[PDB]
């Protein structure tokens, strides 16, 4: 047996790391938390510290109260019954308002109130959070990557339960909040619109998930592959080339006769990961408003 | 024919069968016995998918659909016209898959790296297996198998899946997707963070791992670290595909009731099985 | 109708980004050569991007990409037939020579720099703080090589600051001195290391670091690519 270097054979530590400078202001950090050696066999050891400041705390504060929301009325459906709210967690579900309200925020709160006003707050939540991790790159110096690929999950999710529902005319159109509700809705907009399978987008969207999972599979493998030549150290790599760029080049070469960059890779991960929304919320987008079954509309694209 | 540096990489050894006889690449492939059997099963498999196209009377890859055996013929072998031409062309299928698997293998002991990679591709193989010889085989008939066709290959799909009502409800296909979603997430992650650290700010010097841990950290608490997030990919991968294999497998044999009923255990524990009010009471 | 014109400038997109993708993992190792040093006649279908400049922490100065592509060192092998596609052999000692799975690469001679500019790895008897916090301490354990034979023993571990990570094992030979062996490479065991990849008789030739407390990019992928090398050739 020789050493696969999926767990650490030895752990080391040291002092806590308090991180980088740059432009941070440093009176919003908190402070190094404890060190776990549990997680310390798969990666690094060190908890915290972590940023927070006005952004920080809006989100936070703004998705609790998202959180708490729905929790109040699986409350009231169990009956506050402690032993019923358990039973049926997943069964318990928090509906937009009916049809016949349209797009008024007048619908009653056991109607249609409480999801709107859950909403709300989920919509400050995220698009706080999204500016979050816009706001922590700038102050570090580094390219805004992280919050352009957010962007794209936002999108879709954006669509789902805000951008179709208003072009089709109600919030009746949106998602429910609950465990075994979403799975339901995602069946019935599949059968209500002529089975998704028809919809191209669906399969592009298919196409980039499972070309995700191909891809990080064969990236991560490659790297702990050549990580005897110290490749997990990417950004030097880049630099200064080395052996592990070499032989992890070459792998693929010689396998499918073409092959990637140290820095080409993550291009490749960036944008296959990113498309899998990009193309679901165009998918989801036009479902309703445009092509109503997809079915029909693959006999006579048009 | 060969990138800047890849000379010296180019030494005898490694092969496991046939000593130096294919020891040899071919433009920028690398061939090896197993890159010969490969070949052997990939030409063969196609001819039998062609011959399959007269058959049917068509030449449309869209339209295009090699069957399995109808279940009347259970496991046993099934005349070309109906079956048999299926099974021989996944015979090759999979001599092909575990070929390239092993050529993998002598690849990697020639640039002297880890077997990861033949060994993750693996996983693939193993899910492919569970649905065209494991499960239908424990089911009785080759008739459980998934036809070869684009469009004929996804009715499949969906007649499986609605043979137990709405198939969201396969409790290991929770998971599968679970590890599907999670996987895509910490690749947009790896990529961008990696990418933002490489590409600053215009004019600004490239960053450091350091300011890598410093970024996460500053925004969730907390950083895998460069080694940490190449093991985590490895391993969501391999999960959403084992995870994927086993709701399958589970399907049809332990289980063949609509997938939503099996729910019930949970809600009939004794404790609450009766207590009024609520949604199943 | 939209469904229709959305899905074609979807694909001319998708054909502009792998093409954008596809220049871009060519910025090293091309153009490609013949196997005796000349450029190709086939380059194939996509050009060269235009050149990129990464400007180096630490005043290390800039890198630009694609540029002069040159090994900088001799590579002692010869052709076995006369034609293109076949193996290239050893002249000299593989081992020694640095071909083949032992290769490595020119690196810059410099260490690798932390974020405030210090050494990246040092051995950890000048790391301040720096401990064995779980697993077996591997320092003060003889180390067997993969001929069952004792080729020495750890006298500290060298580790990453700024990672918090183990990524070498400082060994001292039977005339005093010590070499240094890739953490990735080496099995530790309850009272022993054990070094699947190096015979006892090949820890000597493992390449050695001029100053004592730090390595560079340069002697560590000479160090690397000599130990990977001896799972092929140290068979014997
Ligand atoms: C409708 C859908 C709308 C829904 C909204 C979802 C949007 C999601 C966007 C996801 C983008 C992820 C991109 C990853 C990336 O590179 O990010 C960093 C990249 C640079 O970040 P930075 O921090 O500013 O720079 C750091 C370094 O200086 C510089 O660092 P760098 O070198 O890494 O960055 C340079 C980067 C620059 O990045 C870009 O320029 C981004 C391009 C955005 C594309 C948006 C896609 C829209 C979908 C279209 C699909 C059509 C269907 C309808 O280069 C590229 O990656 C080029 C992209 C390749 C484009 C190929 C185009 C082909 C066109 C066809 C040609 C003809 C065909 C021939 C046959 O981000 C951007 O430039 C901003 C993107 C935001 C635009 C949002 C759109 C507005 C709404
Ligand atoms: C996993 C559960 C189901 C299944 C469910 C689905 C669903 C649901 C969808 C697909 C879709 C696709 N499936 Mg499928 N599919 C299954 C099993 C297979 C097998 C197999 C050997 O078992 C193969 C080759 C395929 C192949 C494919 C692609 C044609 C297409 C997805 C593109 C993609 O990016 O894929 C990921 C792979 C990559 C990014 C790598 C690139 C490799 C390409 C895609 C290979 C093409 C092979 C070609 C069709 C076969 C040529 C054979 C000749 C002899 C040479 N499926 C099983 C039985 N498949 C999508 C579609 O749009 O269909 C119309 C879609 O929505
Ligand atoms: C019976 C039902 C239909 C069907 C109906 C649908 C429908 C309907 C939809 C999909 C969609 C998708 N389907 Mg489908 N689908 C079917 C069968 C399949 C099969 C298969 C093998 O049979 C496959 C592989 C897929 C695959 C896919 C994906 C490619 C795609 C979703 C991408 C994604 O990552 O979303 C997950 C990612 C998001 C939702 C992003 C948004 C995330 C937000 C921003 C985060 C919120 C965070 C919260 C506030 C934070 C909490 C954090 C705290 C720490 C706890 N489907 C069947 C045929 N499918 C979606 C799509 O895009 O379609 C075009 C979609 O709408
Ligand atoms: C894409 C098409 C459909 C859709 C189709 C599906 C399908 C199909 C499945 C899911 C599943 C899930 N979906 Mg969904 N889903 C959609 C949109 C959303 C949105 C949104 C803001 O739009 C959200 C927050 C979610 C969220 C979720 C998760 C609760 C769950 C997946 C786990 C996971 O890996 O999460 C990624 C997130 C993280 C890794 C971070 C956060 C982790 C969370 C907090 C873990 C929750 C665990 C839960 C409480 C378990 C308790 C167990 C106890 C024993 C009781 N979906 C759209 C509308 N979703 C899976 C499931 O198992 O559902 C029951 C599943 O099979
Ligand atoms: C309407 C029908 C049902 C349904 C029915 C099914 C059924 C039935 C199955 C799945 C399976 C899956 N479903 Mg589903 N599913 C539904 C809805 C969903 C939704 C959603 C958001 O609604 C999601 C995310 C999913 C997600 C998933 C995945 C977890 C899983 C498939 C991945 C896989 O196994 O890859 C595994 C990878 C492979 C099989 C590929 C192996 C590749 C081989 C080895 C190589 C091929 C090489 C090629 C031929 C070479 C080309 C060479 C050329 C030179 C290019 N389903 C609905 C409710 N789902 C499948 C599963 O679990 O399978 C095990 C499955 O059978
Ligand atoms: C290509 C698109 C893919 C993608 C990308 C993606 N997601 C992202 C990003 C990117 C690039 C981020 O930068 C962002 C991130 O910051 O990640 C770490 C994020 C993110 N993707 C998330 C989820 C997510 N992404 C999903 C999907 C995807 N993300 C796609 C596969 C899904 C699915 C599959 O449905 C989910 C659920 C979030 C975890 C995170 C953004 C966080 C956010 O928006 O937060 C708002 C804040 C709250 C809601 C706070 C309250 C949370 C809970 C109610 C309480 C429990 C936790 C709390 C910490 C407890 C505190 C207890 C106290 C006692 C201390
Ligand atoms: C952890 C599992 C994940 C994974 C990993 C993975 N895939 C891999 C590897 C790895 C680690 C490789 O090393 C290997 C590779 O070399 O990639 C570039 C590969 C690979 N993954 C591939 C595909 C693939 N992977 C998929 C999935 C996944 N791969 C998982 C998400 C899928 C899906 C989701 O559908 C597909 C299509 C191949 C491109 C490639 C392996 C290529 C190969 O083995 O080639 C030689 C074989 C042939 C030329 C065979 C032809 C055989 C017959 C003659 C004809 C075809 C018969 C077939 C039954 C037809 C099906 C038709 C459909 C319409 C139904
Ligand atoms: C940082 O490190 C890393 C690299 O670089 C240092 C890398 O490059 C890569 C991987 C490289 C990439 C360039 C990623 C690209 C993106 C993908 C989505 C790749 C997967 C998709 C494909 C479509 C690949 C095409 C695959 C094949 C197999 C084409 C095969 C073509 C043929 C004509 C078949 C040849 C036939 C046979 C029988 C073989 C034997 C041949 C004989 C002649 C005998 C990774 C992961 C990496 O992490
Ligand atoms: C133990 O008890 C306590 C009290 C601690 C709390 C318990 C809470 C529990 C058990 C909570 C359980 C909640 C669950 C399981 C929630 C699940 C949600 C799921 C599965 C999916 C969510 C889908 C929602 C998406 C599609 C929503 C998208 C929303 C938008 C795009 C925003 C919409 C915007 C609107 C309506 C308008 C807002 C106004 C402006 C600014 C224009
Ligand atoms: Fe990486």
């Amino acid at each position: 047996a020789e050493y696969q270097n999926i767990f650490s054979q030895v752990q080391v530590r040291g002092p806590a790391d308090l991180g980088m400078l740059e432009d941070v202001n440093l009176a919003n950090r908190s402070g190094v938390g404890p060190f776990s050696t549990l997680l310390g066999w798969f990666g690094n050891a060190q908890l915290g510290p972590i940023y927070l400041g006005s952004l920080g705390v809006l989100s936070l504060f703004s998705g609790l109260m998202w959180f708490f929301t729905i929790g109040i009325w699986f409350w009231y459906q169990a009956g506050w019954n402690p032993a019923v709210f358990l039973r049926d967690l997943f069964f318990f579900s928090l509906e937009p308002p009916a049809p016949e309200y349209g797009l008024s925020f007048a619908a009653p709160l056991k109607e249609g109130g409480l999801w709107l006003i859950a909403s709300f707050f989920m919509f400050v939540a995220v698009w706080s959070w999204w500016g979050r991790t816009y706001l922590r790159a700038q102050a570090l110096g580094m390219g805004k990557h992280t919050a352009w690929a957010f962007l794209s999950a936002i999108w879709l999710w954006m669509v789902l339960g805000f951008i179709r529902p208003i072009l089709m005319g109600s919030w009746s159109e949106a998602v429910p909040y609950g465990i075994f509700s979403h799975l339901d809705w995602t069946n019935n907009f599949s059968l209500v619109h002529g089975n998704l399978f028809y919809n191209p987008f669906h399969g592009l969207s298919i196409a980039f998930l499972y070309g995700s999972a191909l891809l990080f599979a064969m990236h991560g493998a490659t790297i702990l592959a050549v990580s005897r030549f110290g490749g997990e150290r990417e950004l030097e790599q880049i630099a200064d080339r080395g052996t592990a760029a070499e032989r992890a080049a070459l792998f693929w070469r010689w396998t499918m006769g073409f092959n990637a960059t140290m820095e080409g890779i993550h291009r490749w991960a960036i944008w296959m990961a990113v498309l899998v929304t990009l193309t679901g919320g165009i998918g989801i987008l036009l479902s309703g408003t445009v092509v109503d079954n997809w079915y029909v509309w693959g006999q006579n694209h048009g | 024919a060969l990138l800047s540096f890849e000379r010296k990489y180019r030494v005898p050894g490694g092969t496991l069968v046939g000593g130096n006889l294919f020891d040899f690449w071919v433009g920028p492939f690398y061939v090896g016995f197993f890159g010969v059997a490969t070949f052997f099963f990939a030409a063969l498999g196609i001819i039998l998918i062609a011959w399959s196209a007269v058959l049917q009377g068509t030449w449309n890859p869209q339209l295009i659909s090699v069957y399995p055996p109808a279940l009347e013929y259970g496991l046993g072998g099934a005349p070309l016209a109906k079956g048999g031409l299926w099974q021989i062309i996944t015979i090759c299928a999979t001599g092909a898959f575990v070929s390239w698997a092993l050529r993998e293998v002598e690849i990697c002991r020639k640039l002297g790296i880890g077997y990861h990679i033949p060994f993750a591709f693996a996983f693939a193989i193993l899910a492919y297996l569970t649905l065209v010889l494991f499960r239908p085989v424990m089911m009785g008939a080759w008739g459980y198998a998934f036809p070869y066709g684009i469009w004929t290959h996804l009715d499949w799909v969906s007649n499986t899946g609605y043979t137990y009502g709405n198939f969201h409800y396969n409790p290991a296909h929770m998971i599968a997707i679970s590890f599907f979603f999670t996987n895509a997430l910490a690749l947009a992650l790896h990529g961008a963070l990696v990418l933002s650290a490489a590409n600053p700010e215009k004019g600004k010097e490239m960053r450091t791992p350091d300011h890598e841990d410093t970024f996460f950290r500053d925004l969730v608490g907390y950083s895998i670290g460069t080694l940490g997030i190449h093991r985590l990919g490895l391993l969501l991968s391999l999960s959403a595909v084992f995870f994927s294999a086993l709701c399958m497998i589970i399907t049809g044999t332990i289980w063949f009731d609509q997938w939503v009923d099996w729910w019930q255990w949970w809600v009939k524990l004794p404790w609450w099985a009766n207590i009024p009010g609520g949604i199943n009471g | 109708d939209l469904a229709s014109l959305a899905i074609y400038s979807f694909w001319i997109f998708l054909a502009g980004l792998i093409y954008y993708l596809q220049t871009e993992n060519m910025r090293e190792g091309y153009p490609l050569e013949n196997e005796d040093g000349t450029p190709a006649a086939n380059q194939g279908p996509f050009p060269l991007p235009k050149p990129k400049t990464f400007i180096l922490p630490h005043g290390r100065g800039t890198l630009t990409v694609p540029g002069p592509e040159s090994e900088d060192r001799p590579i002692a092998l010869a052709r076995t037939a006369v034609s293109e596609g076949f193996p290239h052999a050893p002249t000299g000692d593989p081992m020694k020579d640095g071909v083949g799975p032992a290769s490595w690469v020119a690196r810059r001679d410099l260490p690798e720099l932390d974020g405030h500019g210090h050494n990246k790895i040092k051995p950890m008897k000048a790391a301040a703080g720096f401990h064995v916090s779980a697993g077996k301490n591997p320092i003060g354990l003889p180390v067997r090589g993969c001929d069952l034979e004792i080729a020495g023993k750890v006298v500290d571990i060298w580790v990453d600051i700024p990672e918090q990570m183990a990524r070498f094992l400082e060994v001292e030979l039977k005339d005093g001195s010590t070499r240094l062996l890739p953490m990735q490479m080496v099995k530790v065991q309850s009272n022993r290391v054990h070094v699947n990849a190096l015979s006892s008789d090949l820890f000597a030739g493992i390449p050695t670091i001029k100053s004592p407390t730090e390595v560079t990019l340069l002697e560590e992928d000479k160090i690397c690519g000599y130990v990977a090398g001896g799972l092929m050739y140290a068979a014997p």
